[PDB]
């Protein structure tokens, strides 16, 4: 049951047979060898991916599928702030609401309709055996019925421990297995007493069972807008990523331009940065945090342009109680902080942390 | 049994237990509520002086606010505000002084209005609780000025403005009866009315001259706005009622707090707040000890509650501790607030019975004031 | 009371000196004065800089490590003062050291010493 | 010891509370912070406004007038603090009430209060 | 065996007896001298605080001197002028913030300068005399900045401004050994050595690494500016001494304050103002007690003083108080200072045979921080 | 003796043959019947007095000679302030140097000069006789000798018990005699602990001897001109008195409209008041002293005038630290000042109380 709904996902998340042209899969874009990210060169690098039609990209980059299964469904606390969901906007619920997108986005898996999606599933006997016995007889045959039971077998897949083992270092060192190297620990140190725990750990307080490194709240950040991507994905020179203010409902316009706070584990090898997939190095996503801290000029420069960060793509609504900390961390603790970030990589990712 | 520490160790213990989260945030005071209580710290005259707020049932240091050079703290009965005027200085207690008023929220405790008083004109003394007043309507705050004459400041609470100086003749302390209108104490031994229109000279009425030369009344008189209750010990423990309820000054019959026999054991009032005046009770309360007749200002250890209407004894209290200022809460079954300088504490007792409660300890440095609200 | 002896933590008083959470605190107990053990007083600013420590919790047997954090804008309490130093290295090494006045990150500049939260941030290692 | 008592002078000590010319001083003694028993000390101001009092001399027998000065324009030493009130007055006899700062006429308008000197200024009555 | 107070008292009725005439006025403080001695009140975080100026030889109150949050006080050596970098705040301690410095006269203790610091850039901590410190000429102050990065503060006392900040790596404390260079020690372990001008960025320098990650080298390091010696204990009364007097870093043997039986035993420093350095005899003063090794900043009832070449004990003093601070005067037949927090008081020792000589109590809140003039 | 020298001055005295047309003496100036003060009216009311020639003013108020014997002779202290002498702008150095200028100044007693003096001391066998037994034979033969032996009499006189007998009721209440009524010691107490005691009271502490209700000290209180004294004395519309600066000697412009600091010993029958009898009450000479610390209207107003005090004939030098007490004087003080001065008045001059 639990095994096998998970079981037919992997079989779906692996299937090119979900795109138009055939040449994609959930696969493609969030590839295993890759901590469910893309690997593929676009017209703006790693930064956004390209669709089934071998043309379109996004305008966001594809984030890791590992540790998803952890979010909170979307929702508004007491303290008046949304928290959860999918999508760097949030704009899905959850993984279950969330699977079926890709497929029917032309931008992505571009098929056309529910129903296409269903002719497909039909054309495979192994599908017809595996839907059939988790949801009935002919519900292959219904494109409603078909599409919702698909993105629940996808959703289920990725709440295996597969996609979430908690086996990086620092889940050994937290376990007893193993200690940090000196400049983790030290990183680890200045993680938790600097303003990153206040947005890149799960509670306020106290300790979290299964810590993946967010608060799972919506912030800007201040970040500026990714020119080649947003030239890829032809969204316009005029237009603004709103951020969660484009979850439809979301009217608010103190919301506009605050994206989800993303999981920090596999940081280490999913690059590149930020929503937009803008900054290149994990690095450099560390140093960004300085232009509010910073007195010195450096801190106003990108190190991978040279040239100032940008001004945000939305200049209002910046969290700068929590990034106007008062403290500039120095090169010391930065590259504390890479180490300790690089901790938190799965086992199996463990070889790419070469590069 | 379990204090306040012990039943927040237990709390945490359990939210940590539990993997309860909770923000760490500026926690809001609670309402403000009959039970709450000020204590002012003087601090012996130190540049910079501090005022606790308190939970009067609980025991428990609610919240704080910081004040300058001896500054004068007032309460709306309503609680819908707190202000003092205080005093600073460029450079802790030397160069340009600032005299001002801020009003406080009394729940964030944040100032709502800093409202700046021409050319340092507060009267720089032992904190009198009545030396700076509330009008009833809470929008007028009237603070003395001693130099270069007495005269009277006013101040709008509501246009957040400093208005103009009152002349006044040689009288003392304030106690406004109305929007417009306060009565002081004068040298000659009178009450003076003073009732300010707008513009131009207030007029000023006399009372009869309602005690001698050499009867001395003390610099603590208990002042409820509420009642028009003027309540005035002298040194030897003759207490003055005034009323001002009707707008002018009526003389209530002049009481005794100690026996004559008392009297010539040495029974003498002493201390800072040496009177207290429940409003609803019309009761008195007098901080008294056997002491020389030039020991006026030492702490005492007893405390004599008497019928305001007939001059009764109503209890004795024998306190435990050296107490320099009382007051009481204005509810039913009110407290009373025993304030020692000495121990800096304020010791909470029961006021029908007098047994202490519960006490709340280092409060400053010589904490002398204590002030509640009136808010039923 | 033997202020040179080892200190003992007890899990059952925050607003004494040998509450296990305060390991490292110097200054006073919010608590003591409006705030609570992870809580501001009304009218001062919460900093958003600690120091920390890892705190033997003698309740479970576990470690935990407490951020300390001011609450600021106010001149320093009087109530509850405390100086622990379990752990505490000095200023060189700032995330361990308790003498600095820990109010970064304070609302409105906020940098007078009022008092110390003692919040849980993580498990020891 | 017993502050209810009758106090006694004594002629022997100028920066204990009970010296003869301290009958009716608040505050603080200027001898106990670089101030002498008639001069104020560096820093502050001497103020030309005064209380006074008629204080007994155990030594000669007779009563002097002690004009009471503060000085001024530092926060209050905090040493040898005193309060006596031997023919103290309320405030509406400013002459002789000592809870009023003195420090009028005090250079630069200084006004906070640091100490009190003990003068002779006359013989009393 | 006569009191000071008894001694004017005799004198009073004396000038009383002659019919003598004196003027009241406003006295000045005897001539700096080698017994004079400075205590800084930093009142456990109070938002003002006091230094005391104090007659060593007397142990007489000379002078006080108002400061605001925190402030590093300093003594030019040569008795010219004392100084301190101060913080206020408009409304007490909230508002503006204005750090700045003032230089005094040290006869008259009037501010000779009042200088602003811009964007209050001072470091706010418990009080290491170390953080700001004056050139061995007397015209700069140096003072160390935390927020936002490790930073020195330039301030020409001469021409009574501010020049400006310079950044640093991230190290800590501010030992000048010249008008244009101080050492800082660095997290990594080193000495870093600063070399600025006016303008452009500064010269800096590190020495090797003199101390293990694991050795921990305490806030309160002896400096001796006139011998350019750095004394500085660990944890575990391991004394690192480096001499800075040829300009740059030379690394002398370490010694021991305490023996191996007494280290087996669990004695260690622990302090403020643990350590004491006499120039002229050469000689370390290591407060120490037998204490847990994480109680590190109580006081301690011992003096250790050892030969600073040889590290031989010379003595071994039992203080018979509580002591937080110590230091020494730096002529011959030192005094040996002994400051209780909790007390607050000076004791005042004979250094050579560790004698109480006499004490000076009353001395503030939380006094925590002794300073000599190096004057001869 | 010090009997006779002073039985001689008083001779001296009362004698009009001391002056040119022998109309006047110096008890026509200081009356002994008004605490030795000129009663006299004249062009400028009782501000000034008129001289021996029946037209010539002074440009100053005629002082007493009561306790002016107290007064030490003129010096400078350790603290630089100037302390002594005689006249009002202390020119002269004590009674001795003193009392032989009136004799020669013309606005005065207009005698020529030390010869004339001599040749009228001659005329009257009485001061043959009177001299000769007290400076030896033909004294008043030689001018000089004549003319200094008569200073030193008139000194002398004015040392007597006479001049200053301290039985006024202030006196007889320090030596427990008598006690002061409620406002006399209202105004002794407001006296002493008001900026009063910072220049009326011998001593800055302890207890005075002899008190004579001054420091003998110079200050310049800001008072304007008497202008029909100034006037009637003709000295010039232009001129400006600059009291202690016209002492020969002081150069020091510190010193430039500074006054000698009146005893106020019989303050309550010498009006008018001040250097220039600017004030003829004494309640307006107290209520000048608001006008540096009273913020109300009135304080600016002379109320003899009804107009405003005038700006001081000297705008410079104020004692503004000692002025500026911060602190007004109230109608009831000052009520309870004047008590307190009248008590200042010789048991002899109770009568002229009224
Ligand atoms: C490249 C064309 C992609 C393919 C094929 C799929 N996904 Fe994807 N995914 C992609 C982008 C560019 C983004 C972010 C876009 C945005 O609006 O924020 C995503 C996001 C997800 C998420 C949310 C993860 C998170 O918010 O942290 C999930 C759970 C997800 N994608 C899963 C998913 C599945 C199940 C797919 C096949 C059914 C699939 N994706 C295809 C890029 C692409
Ligand atoms: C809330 C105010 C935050 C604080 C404080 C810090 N981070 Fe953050 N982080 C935040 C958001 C909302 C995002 C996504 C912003 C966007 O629009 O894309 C991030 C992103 C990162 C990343 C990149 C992760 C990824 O792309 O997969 C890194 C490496 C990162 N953050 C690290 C980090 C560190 C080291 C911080 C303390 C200096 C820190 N963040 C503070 C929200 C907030
Ligand atoms: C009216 C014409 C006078 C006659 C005749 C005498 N004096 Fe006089 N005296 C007069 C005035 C206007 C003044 C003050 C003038 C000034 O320049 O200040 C004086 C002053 C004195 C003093 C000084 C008193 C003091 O300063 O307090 C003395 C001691 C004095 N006069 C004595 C004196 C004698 C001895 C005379 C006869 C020889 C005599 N005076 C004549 C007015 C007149
Ligand atoms: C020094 C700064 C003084 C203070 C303070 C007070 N007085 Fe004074 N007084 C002073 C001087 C130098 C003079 C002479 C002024 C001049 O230039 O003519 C005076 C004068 C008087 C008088 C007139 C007496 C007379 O003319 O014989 C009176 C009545 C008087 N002063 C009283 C007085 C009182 C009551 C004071 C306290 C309120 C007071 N003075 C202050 C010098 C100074
Ligand atoms: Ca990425
Ligand atoms: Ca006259
Ligand atoms: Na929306
Ligand atoms: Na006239």
């Amino acid at each position: 049951a639990d095994d096998a709904l998970a079981a037919l996902g992997a079989q779906l998340f692996v299937d090119p047979a979900l795109s138009r042209n055939a040449t994609q899969s959930c696969a493609t874009c969030h590839d295993p060898a890759r901590a469910f990210t893309d690997p593929r060169e676009g017209k703006a690098g790693l930064a956004v991916s390209v669709g089934d039609d071998g043309q379109s990209h996004g305008d966001r980059n594809t984030p890791t599928l590992g540790y998803a299964a952890l979010v909170p469904a979307f929702h508004r606390d007491a303290n008046g702030k949304y928290k959860g969901g999918q999508f760097w906007d949030g704009r899905a619920d959850d993984l279950k609401q969330q699977a079926g997108q890709p497929m029917l986005n032309p931008v992505e898996m571009a098929m056309p309709d529910r129903a296409a999606v269903a002719a497909r599933l039909r054309d495979d006997p192994a599908y017809r055996t595996g839907f059939e016995a988790l949801f009935g007889k002919g519900v292959l045959d219904d494109p409603e019925r078909a599409f919702d039971a698909a993105a629940e077998a996808l959703a289920a897949y990725q709440a295996t421990g597969e996609f979430s083992p908690f086996d990086s270092k620092y889940d050994r060192v937290m376990r007893g297995e193993e200690k940090f190297t000196p400049l983790e620990e030290f990183g680890y140190t200045v993680f938790i007493t600097w303003n990153c725990r206040l947005c890149h750990m799960q509670r306020k307080q106290g300790v979290a069972e299964r810590e993946t490194f967010t608060n799972f709240e919506y912030h800007n950040i201040g970040l500026p807008v990714n020119e080649t991507a947003r030239e890829a994905s032809g969204l316009g020179a005029d237009h603004v990523d709103h951020g969660l203010l484009a979850r439809p409902g979301i009217e608010d316009p103190a919301q506009s331009g605050r994206f989800k706070v993303p999981s920090l584990r596999n940081v280490a090898v999913t690059g590149p940065y930020m929503h937009n997939g803008v900054f290149t190095d994990l690095r450099t996503a560390i140093l960004f945090y300085n232009k509010y801290t910073s007195r010195r000029p450096e801190a106003k420069i990108n190190p991978e342009t040279g040239a100032p960060w940008g001004e945000p793509e939305v200049a209002r609504n910046l969290s700068l109680a929590e990034l106007q900390s008062g403290l500039m961390l120095d090169d010391g603790r930065v590259d504390a902080l890479v180490a300790f970030l690089e901790t938190l990589t799965d086992r199996r990712y463990e070889p790419l942390l070469e590069e | 049994q379990e204090t306040q520490g012990q039943a927040a160790a237990r709390a945490a213990a359990a939210d940590l237990a539990a993997g309860q989260d909770d923000e760490p945030r500026i926690l809001e005071a609670p309402a403000p509520d009959a039970r709450r209580v000020y204590v002012n710290d003087p601090a012996h005259f130190a540049a910079v002086t501090q005022q606790f707020v308190i939970d009067g049932e609980a025991g428990r240091v609610i919240g704080m606010i910081d004040g300058g050079f001896l500054p004068n703290p007032v309460v709306a009965d309503d609680g819908s505000f707190i202000a003092h005027a205080s005093t600073v200085f460029s450079r802790i207690a030397r160069g340009e002084r600032t005299d001002y008023v801020e009003v406080f929220d009394p729940v964030t405790l944040l100032p709502t209005a800093d409202i700046e008083l021409p050319d340092a004109p507060r009267f720089l003394v032992g904190t009198y609780p009545w030396m700076t007043s509330l009008t009833p309507d809470g929008k007028t705050l009237l603070f003395y000025q001693f130099s270069p004459a007495p005269a009277v400041g006013v101040v709008d609470l509501e246009g957040k403005a400093f208005k103009r100086m009152l002349d006044v003749p040689d009288c003392y302390h304030i106690f406004p009866t109305a929007p417009d209108t306060f009565f002081m104490h004068c040298r000659d031994g009178s009450l003076a009315k003073v009732a300010f229109g707008t513009e131009g000279t207030p007029e000023i009425t006399h009372t009869e001259v309602f005690h001698p030369e050499d009867e001395f009344l003390i610099n603590h008189p208990a002042y409820s706005q509420k009642a028009g209750r003027l309540v005035w010990p002298t040194y030897t423990g003759k207490i003055h009622q005034i009323d001002l309820s009707s707008g002018d000054a009526k003389f209530l019959p002049a009481v005794e707090a100690l026996t004559e026999a008392e009297r010539a054991d040495g029974w003498r009032p002493g201390g800072w707040q040496q009177v207290a005046y429940h409003r609803a009770l019309d009761r008195i309360y007098l901080l008294v000890d056997q002491r020389d007749e030039w020991r006026h200002k030492t702490a005492s250890r007893f405390v004599v509650v008497l019928d305001a209407k007939t001059g009764e004894r109503l209890a004795k209290f024998e306190m435990g501790h050296e107490i320099d200022s009382i007051n009481v809460s204005q509810d039913e079954k009110p407290l009373l607030y025993a304030l020692s300088t000495g121990d800096k504490t304020l010791y909470i007792h029961d006021a029908e019975s007098g047994e202490e409660l519960r006490s709340v300890n280092q409060l400053g440095h010589g904490p002398q004031v204590i002030t509640t609200a009136d808010m039923g | 009371t033997d202020p040179r002896a080892k200190w003992v933590p007890q899990d059952n008083d925050i607003q004494a000196c040998d509450y296990w959470r305060h390991c490292s605190i110097d200054g006073n107990i919010c608590d003591c004065s409006g705030g609570s053990l992870t809580n501001c007083p009304p009218g001062t600013k919460l900093a958003t800089a600690s120091w920390v420590a890892s705190c033997y919790n003698p309740t479970d047997g576990q470690s935990y490590l407490i951020a300390y954090r001011d609450c600021c804008g106010y001149n320093v309490s009087g109530r509850c003062p405390c100086l622990n130093t379990e752990g505490e290295l000095p200023v060189y090494r700032p995330e361990f050291a308790n003498d600095i006045i820990w109010c970064f990150g304070a609302e409105d500049d906020a940098m007078t010493y009022h008092c110390t939260i003692s919040p849980i941030v993580g498990k020891a290692s």
